[PDB]
């Protein structure tokens, strides 16, 4: 347990999370990636939401076992991608290339930028001799062209990302394991554990409820919330409640170890590389009742664009598999779904507007001609109307 | 490698280090129980001065061995025991005696 | 007691103060550094308000006792950050590389500026093991990067800066010392330790006590107003005094040890820091009583933004935890206070007009409202009509 | 000198002779069946904590003995016999056996 963490330092691994460790997922990064010794050149997606906690439990499925380093894996290599530009996936290989180097000869470390990708590429396969069974943990790709490159270099790789549409870059044994928000039994856990005045009052556990609801169980938020419950006074929660309905993640915003001050701020990146006629639908997105299970037709109404209509439903799916800013079920009836946190980061991120402009077009065709059933009542979304009511 | 503990040792016994010993003498002692290299032997066999010979056997010692065993089991047969003594006395006030290692071992030399 | 010196000076350490010591704090500075033999990458906090005098201790505690260097640490390493730009958190680390390095190979110093930070930071942490327990002193820390990074460096850390708002990134177990403003009785000792006339005429004395309160313990004030006082004349701390009431720290400032002539110079940085809205509450707070404890409504009055004014004492809170801008205090009722040092900072570099805005604004809330009780009382502002007629 | 054998047996029973022993109650037994010298017993004699004299009886002694008797030969006496138990035996499951551990883990 002394030389773990030599090899961790190394690999450039983040220090695990101690005071809070969601059981069920590390244990099930930990798991997938044993039973993965000889089917070599393999990827492993740990995706989802923004702040959801991805990166994280990379940290945590990599220090708790002492099995994965040592026993399963010979050595570590873990770097953060992040790369938008198109000389971003050239530049991390050559991150990785000094990375597997020796210790030794990075004085002698070239004008590595100045070469082929076809010679950092040999270059690399021609050094990764050295380390066999060597795994790479590539903190958040953006791009699908690392996805591809690595699939060049045949290489052993855990991955955390938002966007779940590039593993389709990979011909191959791809495997995945979604973040998912925190549920509600689990959350409390978070709290207890960072030291917080537990669910015990009436009105205050009513009133406890409702944070939750507002994070829509999201750890990154769910810190930048609590960084900010400095006197920890249930009294100083709840005038933050509030905070938010009026400021959106904005006000909210406490400096953490997330590289993030607002979630705002990431979720952002989100929304860039979105495709330019999928961004036009999260516009909408925002006015809608947030947090509520709601039918395709009830959508076709706010969403810009035929006798047959499916088109709906195909940038609402699309729009949810690419950082999980809407979630869709399939029975009883198509239908997707907003999360808050999801929900104010529009409410403060749309133009003032597109919000009312937006809510007038789905009044026009709202007249037309859990169990919601908006077949014969959605002439009135008024059971949304506490949220329609809003500007 | 070694670690903080077994490089602090090498390093907290260096006034002494200074004074009498000397890296040739080690060298066939360590080419041997496996823990050197014949080019290793080669630079630091061939070195002017011995703060020379002595800077190198210590950076390239704290390199090659799992732990610090075959540098006790040697200043013992080479009439240097005064100092495989020193080293083992400090390696046993870390690990099963904590705490001592600072007003025992370490403070006498200040 | 001569090896110190070497490992003082090779560390970058500067020499500790000799005329006058603060034995309870660099006796606490040494005391919780002891504490962390056994810890690893552990962060110390000498927190202070600018020109308290936090970094003269760190170097003071480091070469008093014998202990800190040789028995409980092998080395020192001590740098100055002061980084503002987003090169800066680097750049400390390339100056942390060679600082590192051997007196030797510093001939073969590479180009280090165009390296990746993968590297940088993998470069370190690869020599670092050279050195057995290693403290580094990061004098004057404003970015939270260097307190990233760091982290990832598993760094031993005694840090001194104005901001505790970045020391929280950390998600470790970190202690803090604050330096507060020097206690009377301590002034006293600090100007007969330079020299000053003692306390003789009833009213010298009460003028010096006066004096000992203006500066509300901020020793490079205080030397600004003695290495100001040449004469050594009573008669001329009064011509001095009265300079003041006149000319803010300006007429003061004169050659110190300290990097900067005038404190105005320094808290300058402490008001670009600042919250672009949390700049303005500090603006705005210059028309207030100063070294008066005073309610958080009274308050309200002046500052900019329902019963919801709890924004005022948000911003009042941060405010006084950034380089101690501000002191709320909790009992008997949440009231925050200004000093003179920190008044006459902002009095004569903020706005009039403003100011008088701001004196404008006060008397219409008036009208429509040590142991001060501005709850029957706050109509009348006449309570401090000495200063009130000040402008 | 003793050997690997007897020195091992000294360093894997160390965590017992810390727990109750004490060099001053074998000086007198050992300036006697001839293992140690009036400067040896002055020198682990005055010393001011016990892991000072232990550290000291069992660097001495390893030099001295040409064996590992007379001092199975004195846990006895001093009613540490749950010490000369404990090391007899480990001499035993040496002496009448020709096998050990190999360089293995
Ligand atoms: N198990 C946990 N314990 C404590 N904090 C957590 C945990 N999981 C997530 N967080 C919060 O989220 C921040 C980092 O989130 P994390 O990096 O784990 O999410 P992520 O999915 O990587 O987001 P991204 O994909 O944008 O990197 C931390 O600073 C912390 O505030
Ligand atoms: N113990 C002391 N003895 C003498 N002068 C002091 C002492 N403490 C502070 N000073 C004054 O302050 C100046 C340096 O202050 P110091 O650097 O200690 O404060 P600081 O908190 O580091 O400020 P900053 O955070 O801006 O570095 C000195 O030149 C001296 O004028
Ligand atoms: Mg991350
Ligand atoms: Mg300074």
């Amino acid at each position: 347990r002394q030389m773990l963490d030599r090899k961790l330092l190394l690999g450039n691994v983040p220090k695990q999370m101690t005071c809070y460790i969601r059981e069920y997922h590390v244990d099930r990064v930990i798991k997938k990636l044993d039973e993965m010794c000889d089917l070599d050149s393999f990827f492993l997606f740990l995706h989802g939401r923004a702040g959801s906690g991805k990166s994280v439990i990379a940290s945590q499925a990599l220090s708790k076992s002492d099995q994965l380093i040592g026993i399963n894996y010979d050595s570590i290599v873990w770097l953060k991608d992040s790369g938008t530009a198109p000389k971003s996936t050239f530049d991390l290989f050559t991150d990785i290339l000094l990375m597997l180097k020796s210790e030794d000869d990075l004085l002698n470390f070239p004008s590595v930028e100045h070469v082929t990708s076809v010679v950092l590429k040999r270059m690399i396969c021609n050094a990764l001799i050295d380390r066999p069974n060597t795994l790479f943990v590539f903190d958040d790709v953006v791009q699908e062209e690392t996805i591809r490159w690595a699939q060049e270099l045949r290489l052993r790789c855990l991955v955390t990302t938002r966007d779940v549409e590039i593993s389709n870059a990979a011909s191959q044994t791809c495997e995945f394991i979604e973040v998912t928000s925190l549920e509600i039994d689990e959350c409390y856990d978070f709290l207890e554990a960072y030291g917080m005045p537990m669910p015990v009052g009436e009105k205050e556990e009513d009133v406890l409820n409702k944070t939750i609801e507002l994070s829509s169980g999201n750890p990154a938020t769910l810190m930048m919330f609590f960084k900010s419950c400095e006197p920890k006074t249930f009294e100083k929660m709840a005038q933050l409640n509030n905070k938010l309905e009026s400021r959106g993640l904005v006000g909210v915003e406490c400096i953490t170890p997330y590289s993030y001050k607002s979630l705002a701020m990431a979720l952002q990146r989100c929304v860039e590389v979105l495709s330019d006629e999928d961004r036009s639908a999260l516009a909408f997105a925002v006015v809608m009742p947030p947090g509520v299970d709601i039918p395709v037709k009830l959508w076709s109404c706010v969403i810009p664009v035929e006798q047959l209509d499916d088109e709906v439903a195909d940038r609402l799916k699309r729009l949810s598999k690419r950082g999980a800013l809407l979630s869709g079920k399939r029975m009883p009836v198509l239908t997707f779904k907003i999360d808050h946190i999801i929900h104010m980061f529009l409410k403060h991120v749309v133009d003032a507007q597109t919000i009312a402009n937006g809510i007038s077009i789905l009044e026009q065709r709202l007249l037309e001609i859990t169990v919601i059933r908006p077949e014969d009542f959605p002439k009135f979304m008024q059971l949304h109307q506490k949220f329609y009511d809003s500007l | 490698m070694l670690c903080e503990i077994e490089c602090r040792a090498l390093s907290t016994a260096h006034t002494r280090l200074i004074h009498d010993f000397e890296p040739r003498d080690a060298l066939t002692y360590l080419e041997g129980k496996n823990i050197f290299t014949e080019d290793h032997s080669e630079l630091i066999s061939k070195m002017s001065t011995r703060l020379e010979r002595i800077a190198n056997f210590l950076r390239i010692y704290r390199r090659q061995a799992s732990e610090l065993g075959p540098l006790i089991d040697f200043f013992n047969y080479n009439n240097q025991s005064h100092l495989a003594d020193f080293l083992e006395d400090y390696i046993d006030f870390a690990i099963n005696e904590p705490d001592l290692l600072r007003p025992v071992v370490i403070a006498p030399q200040f």
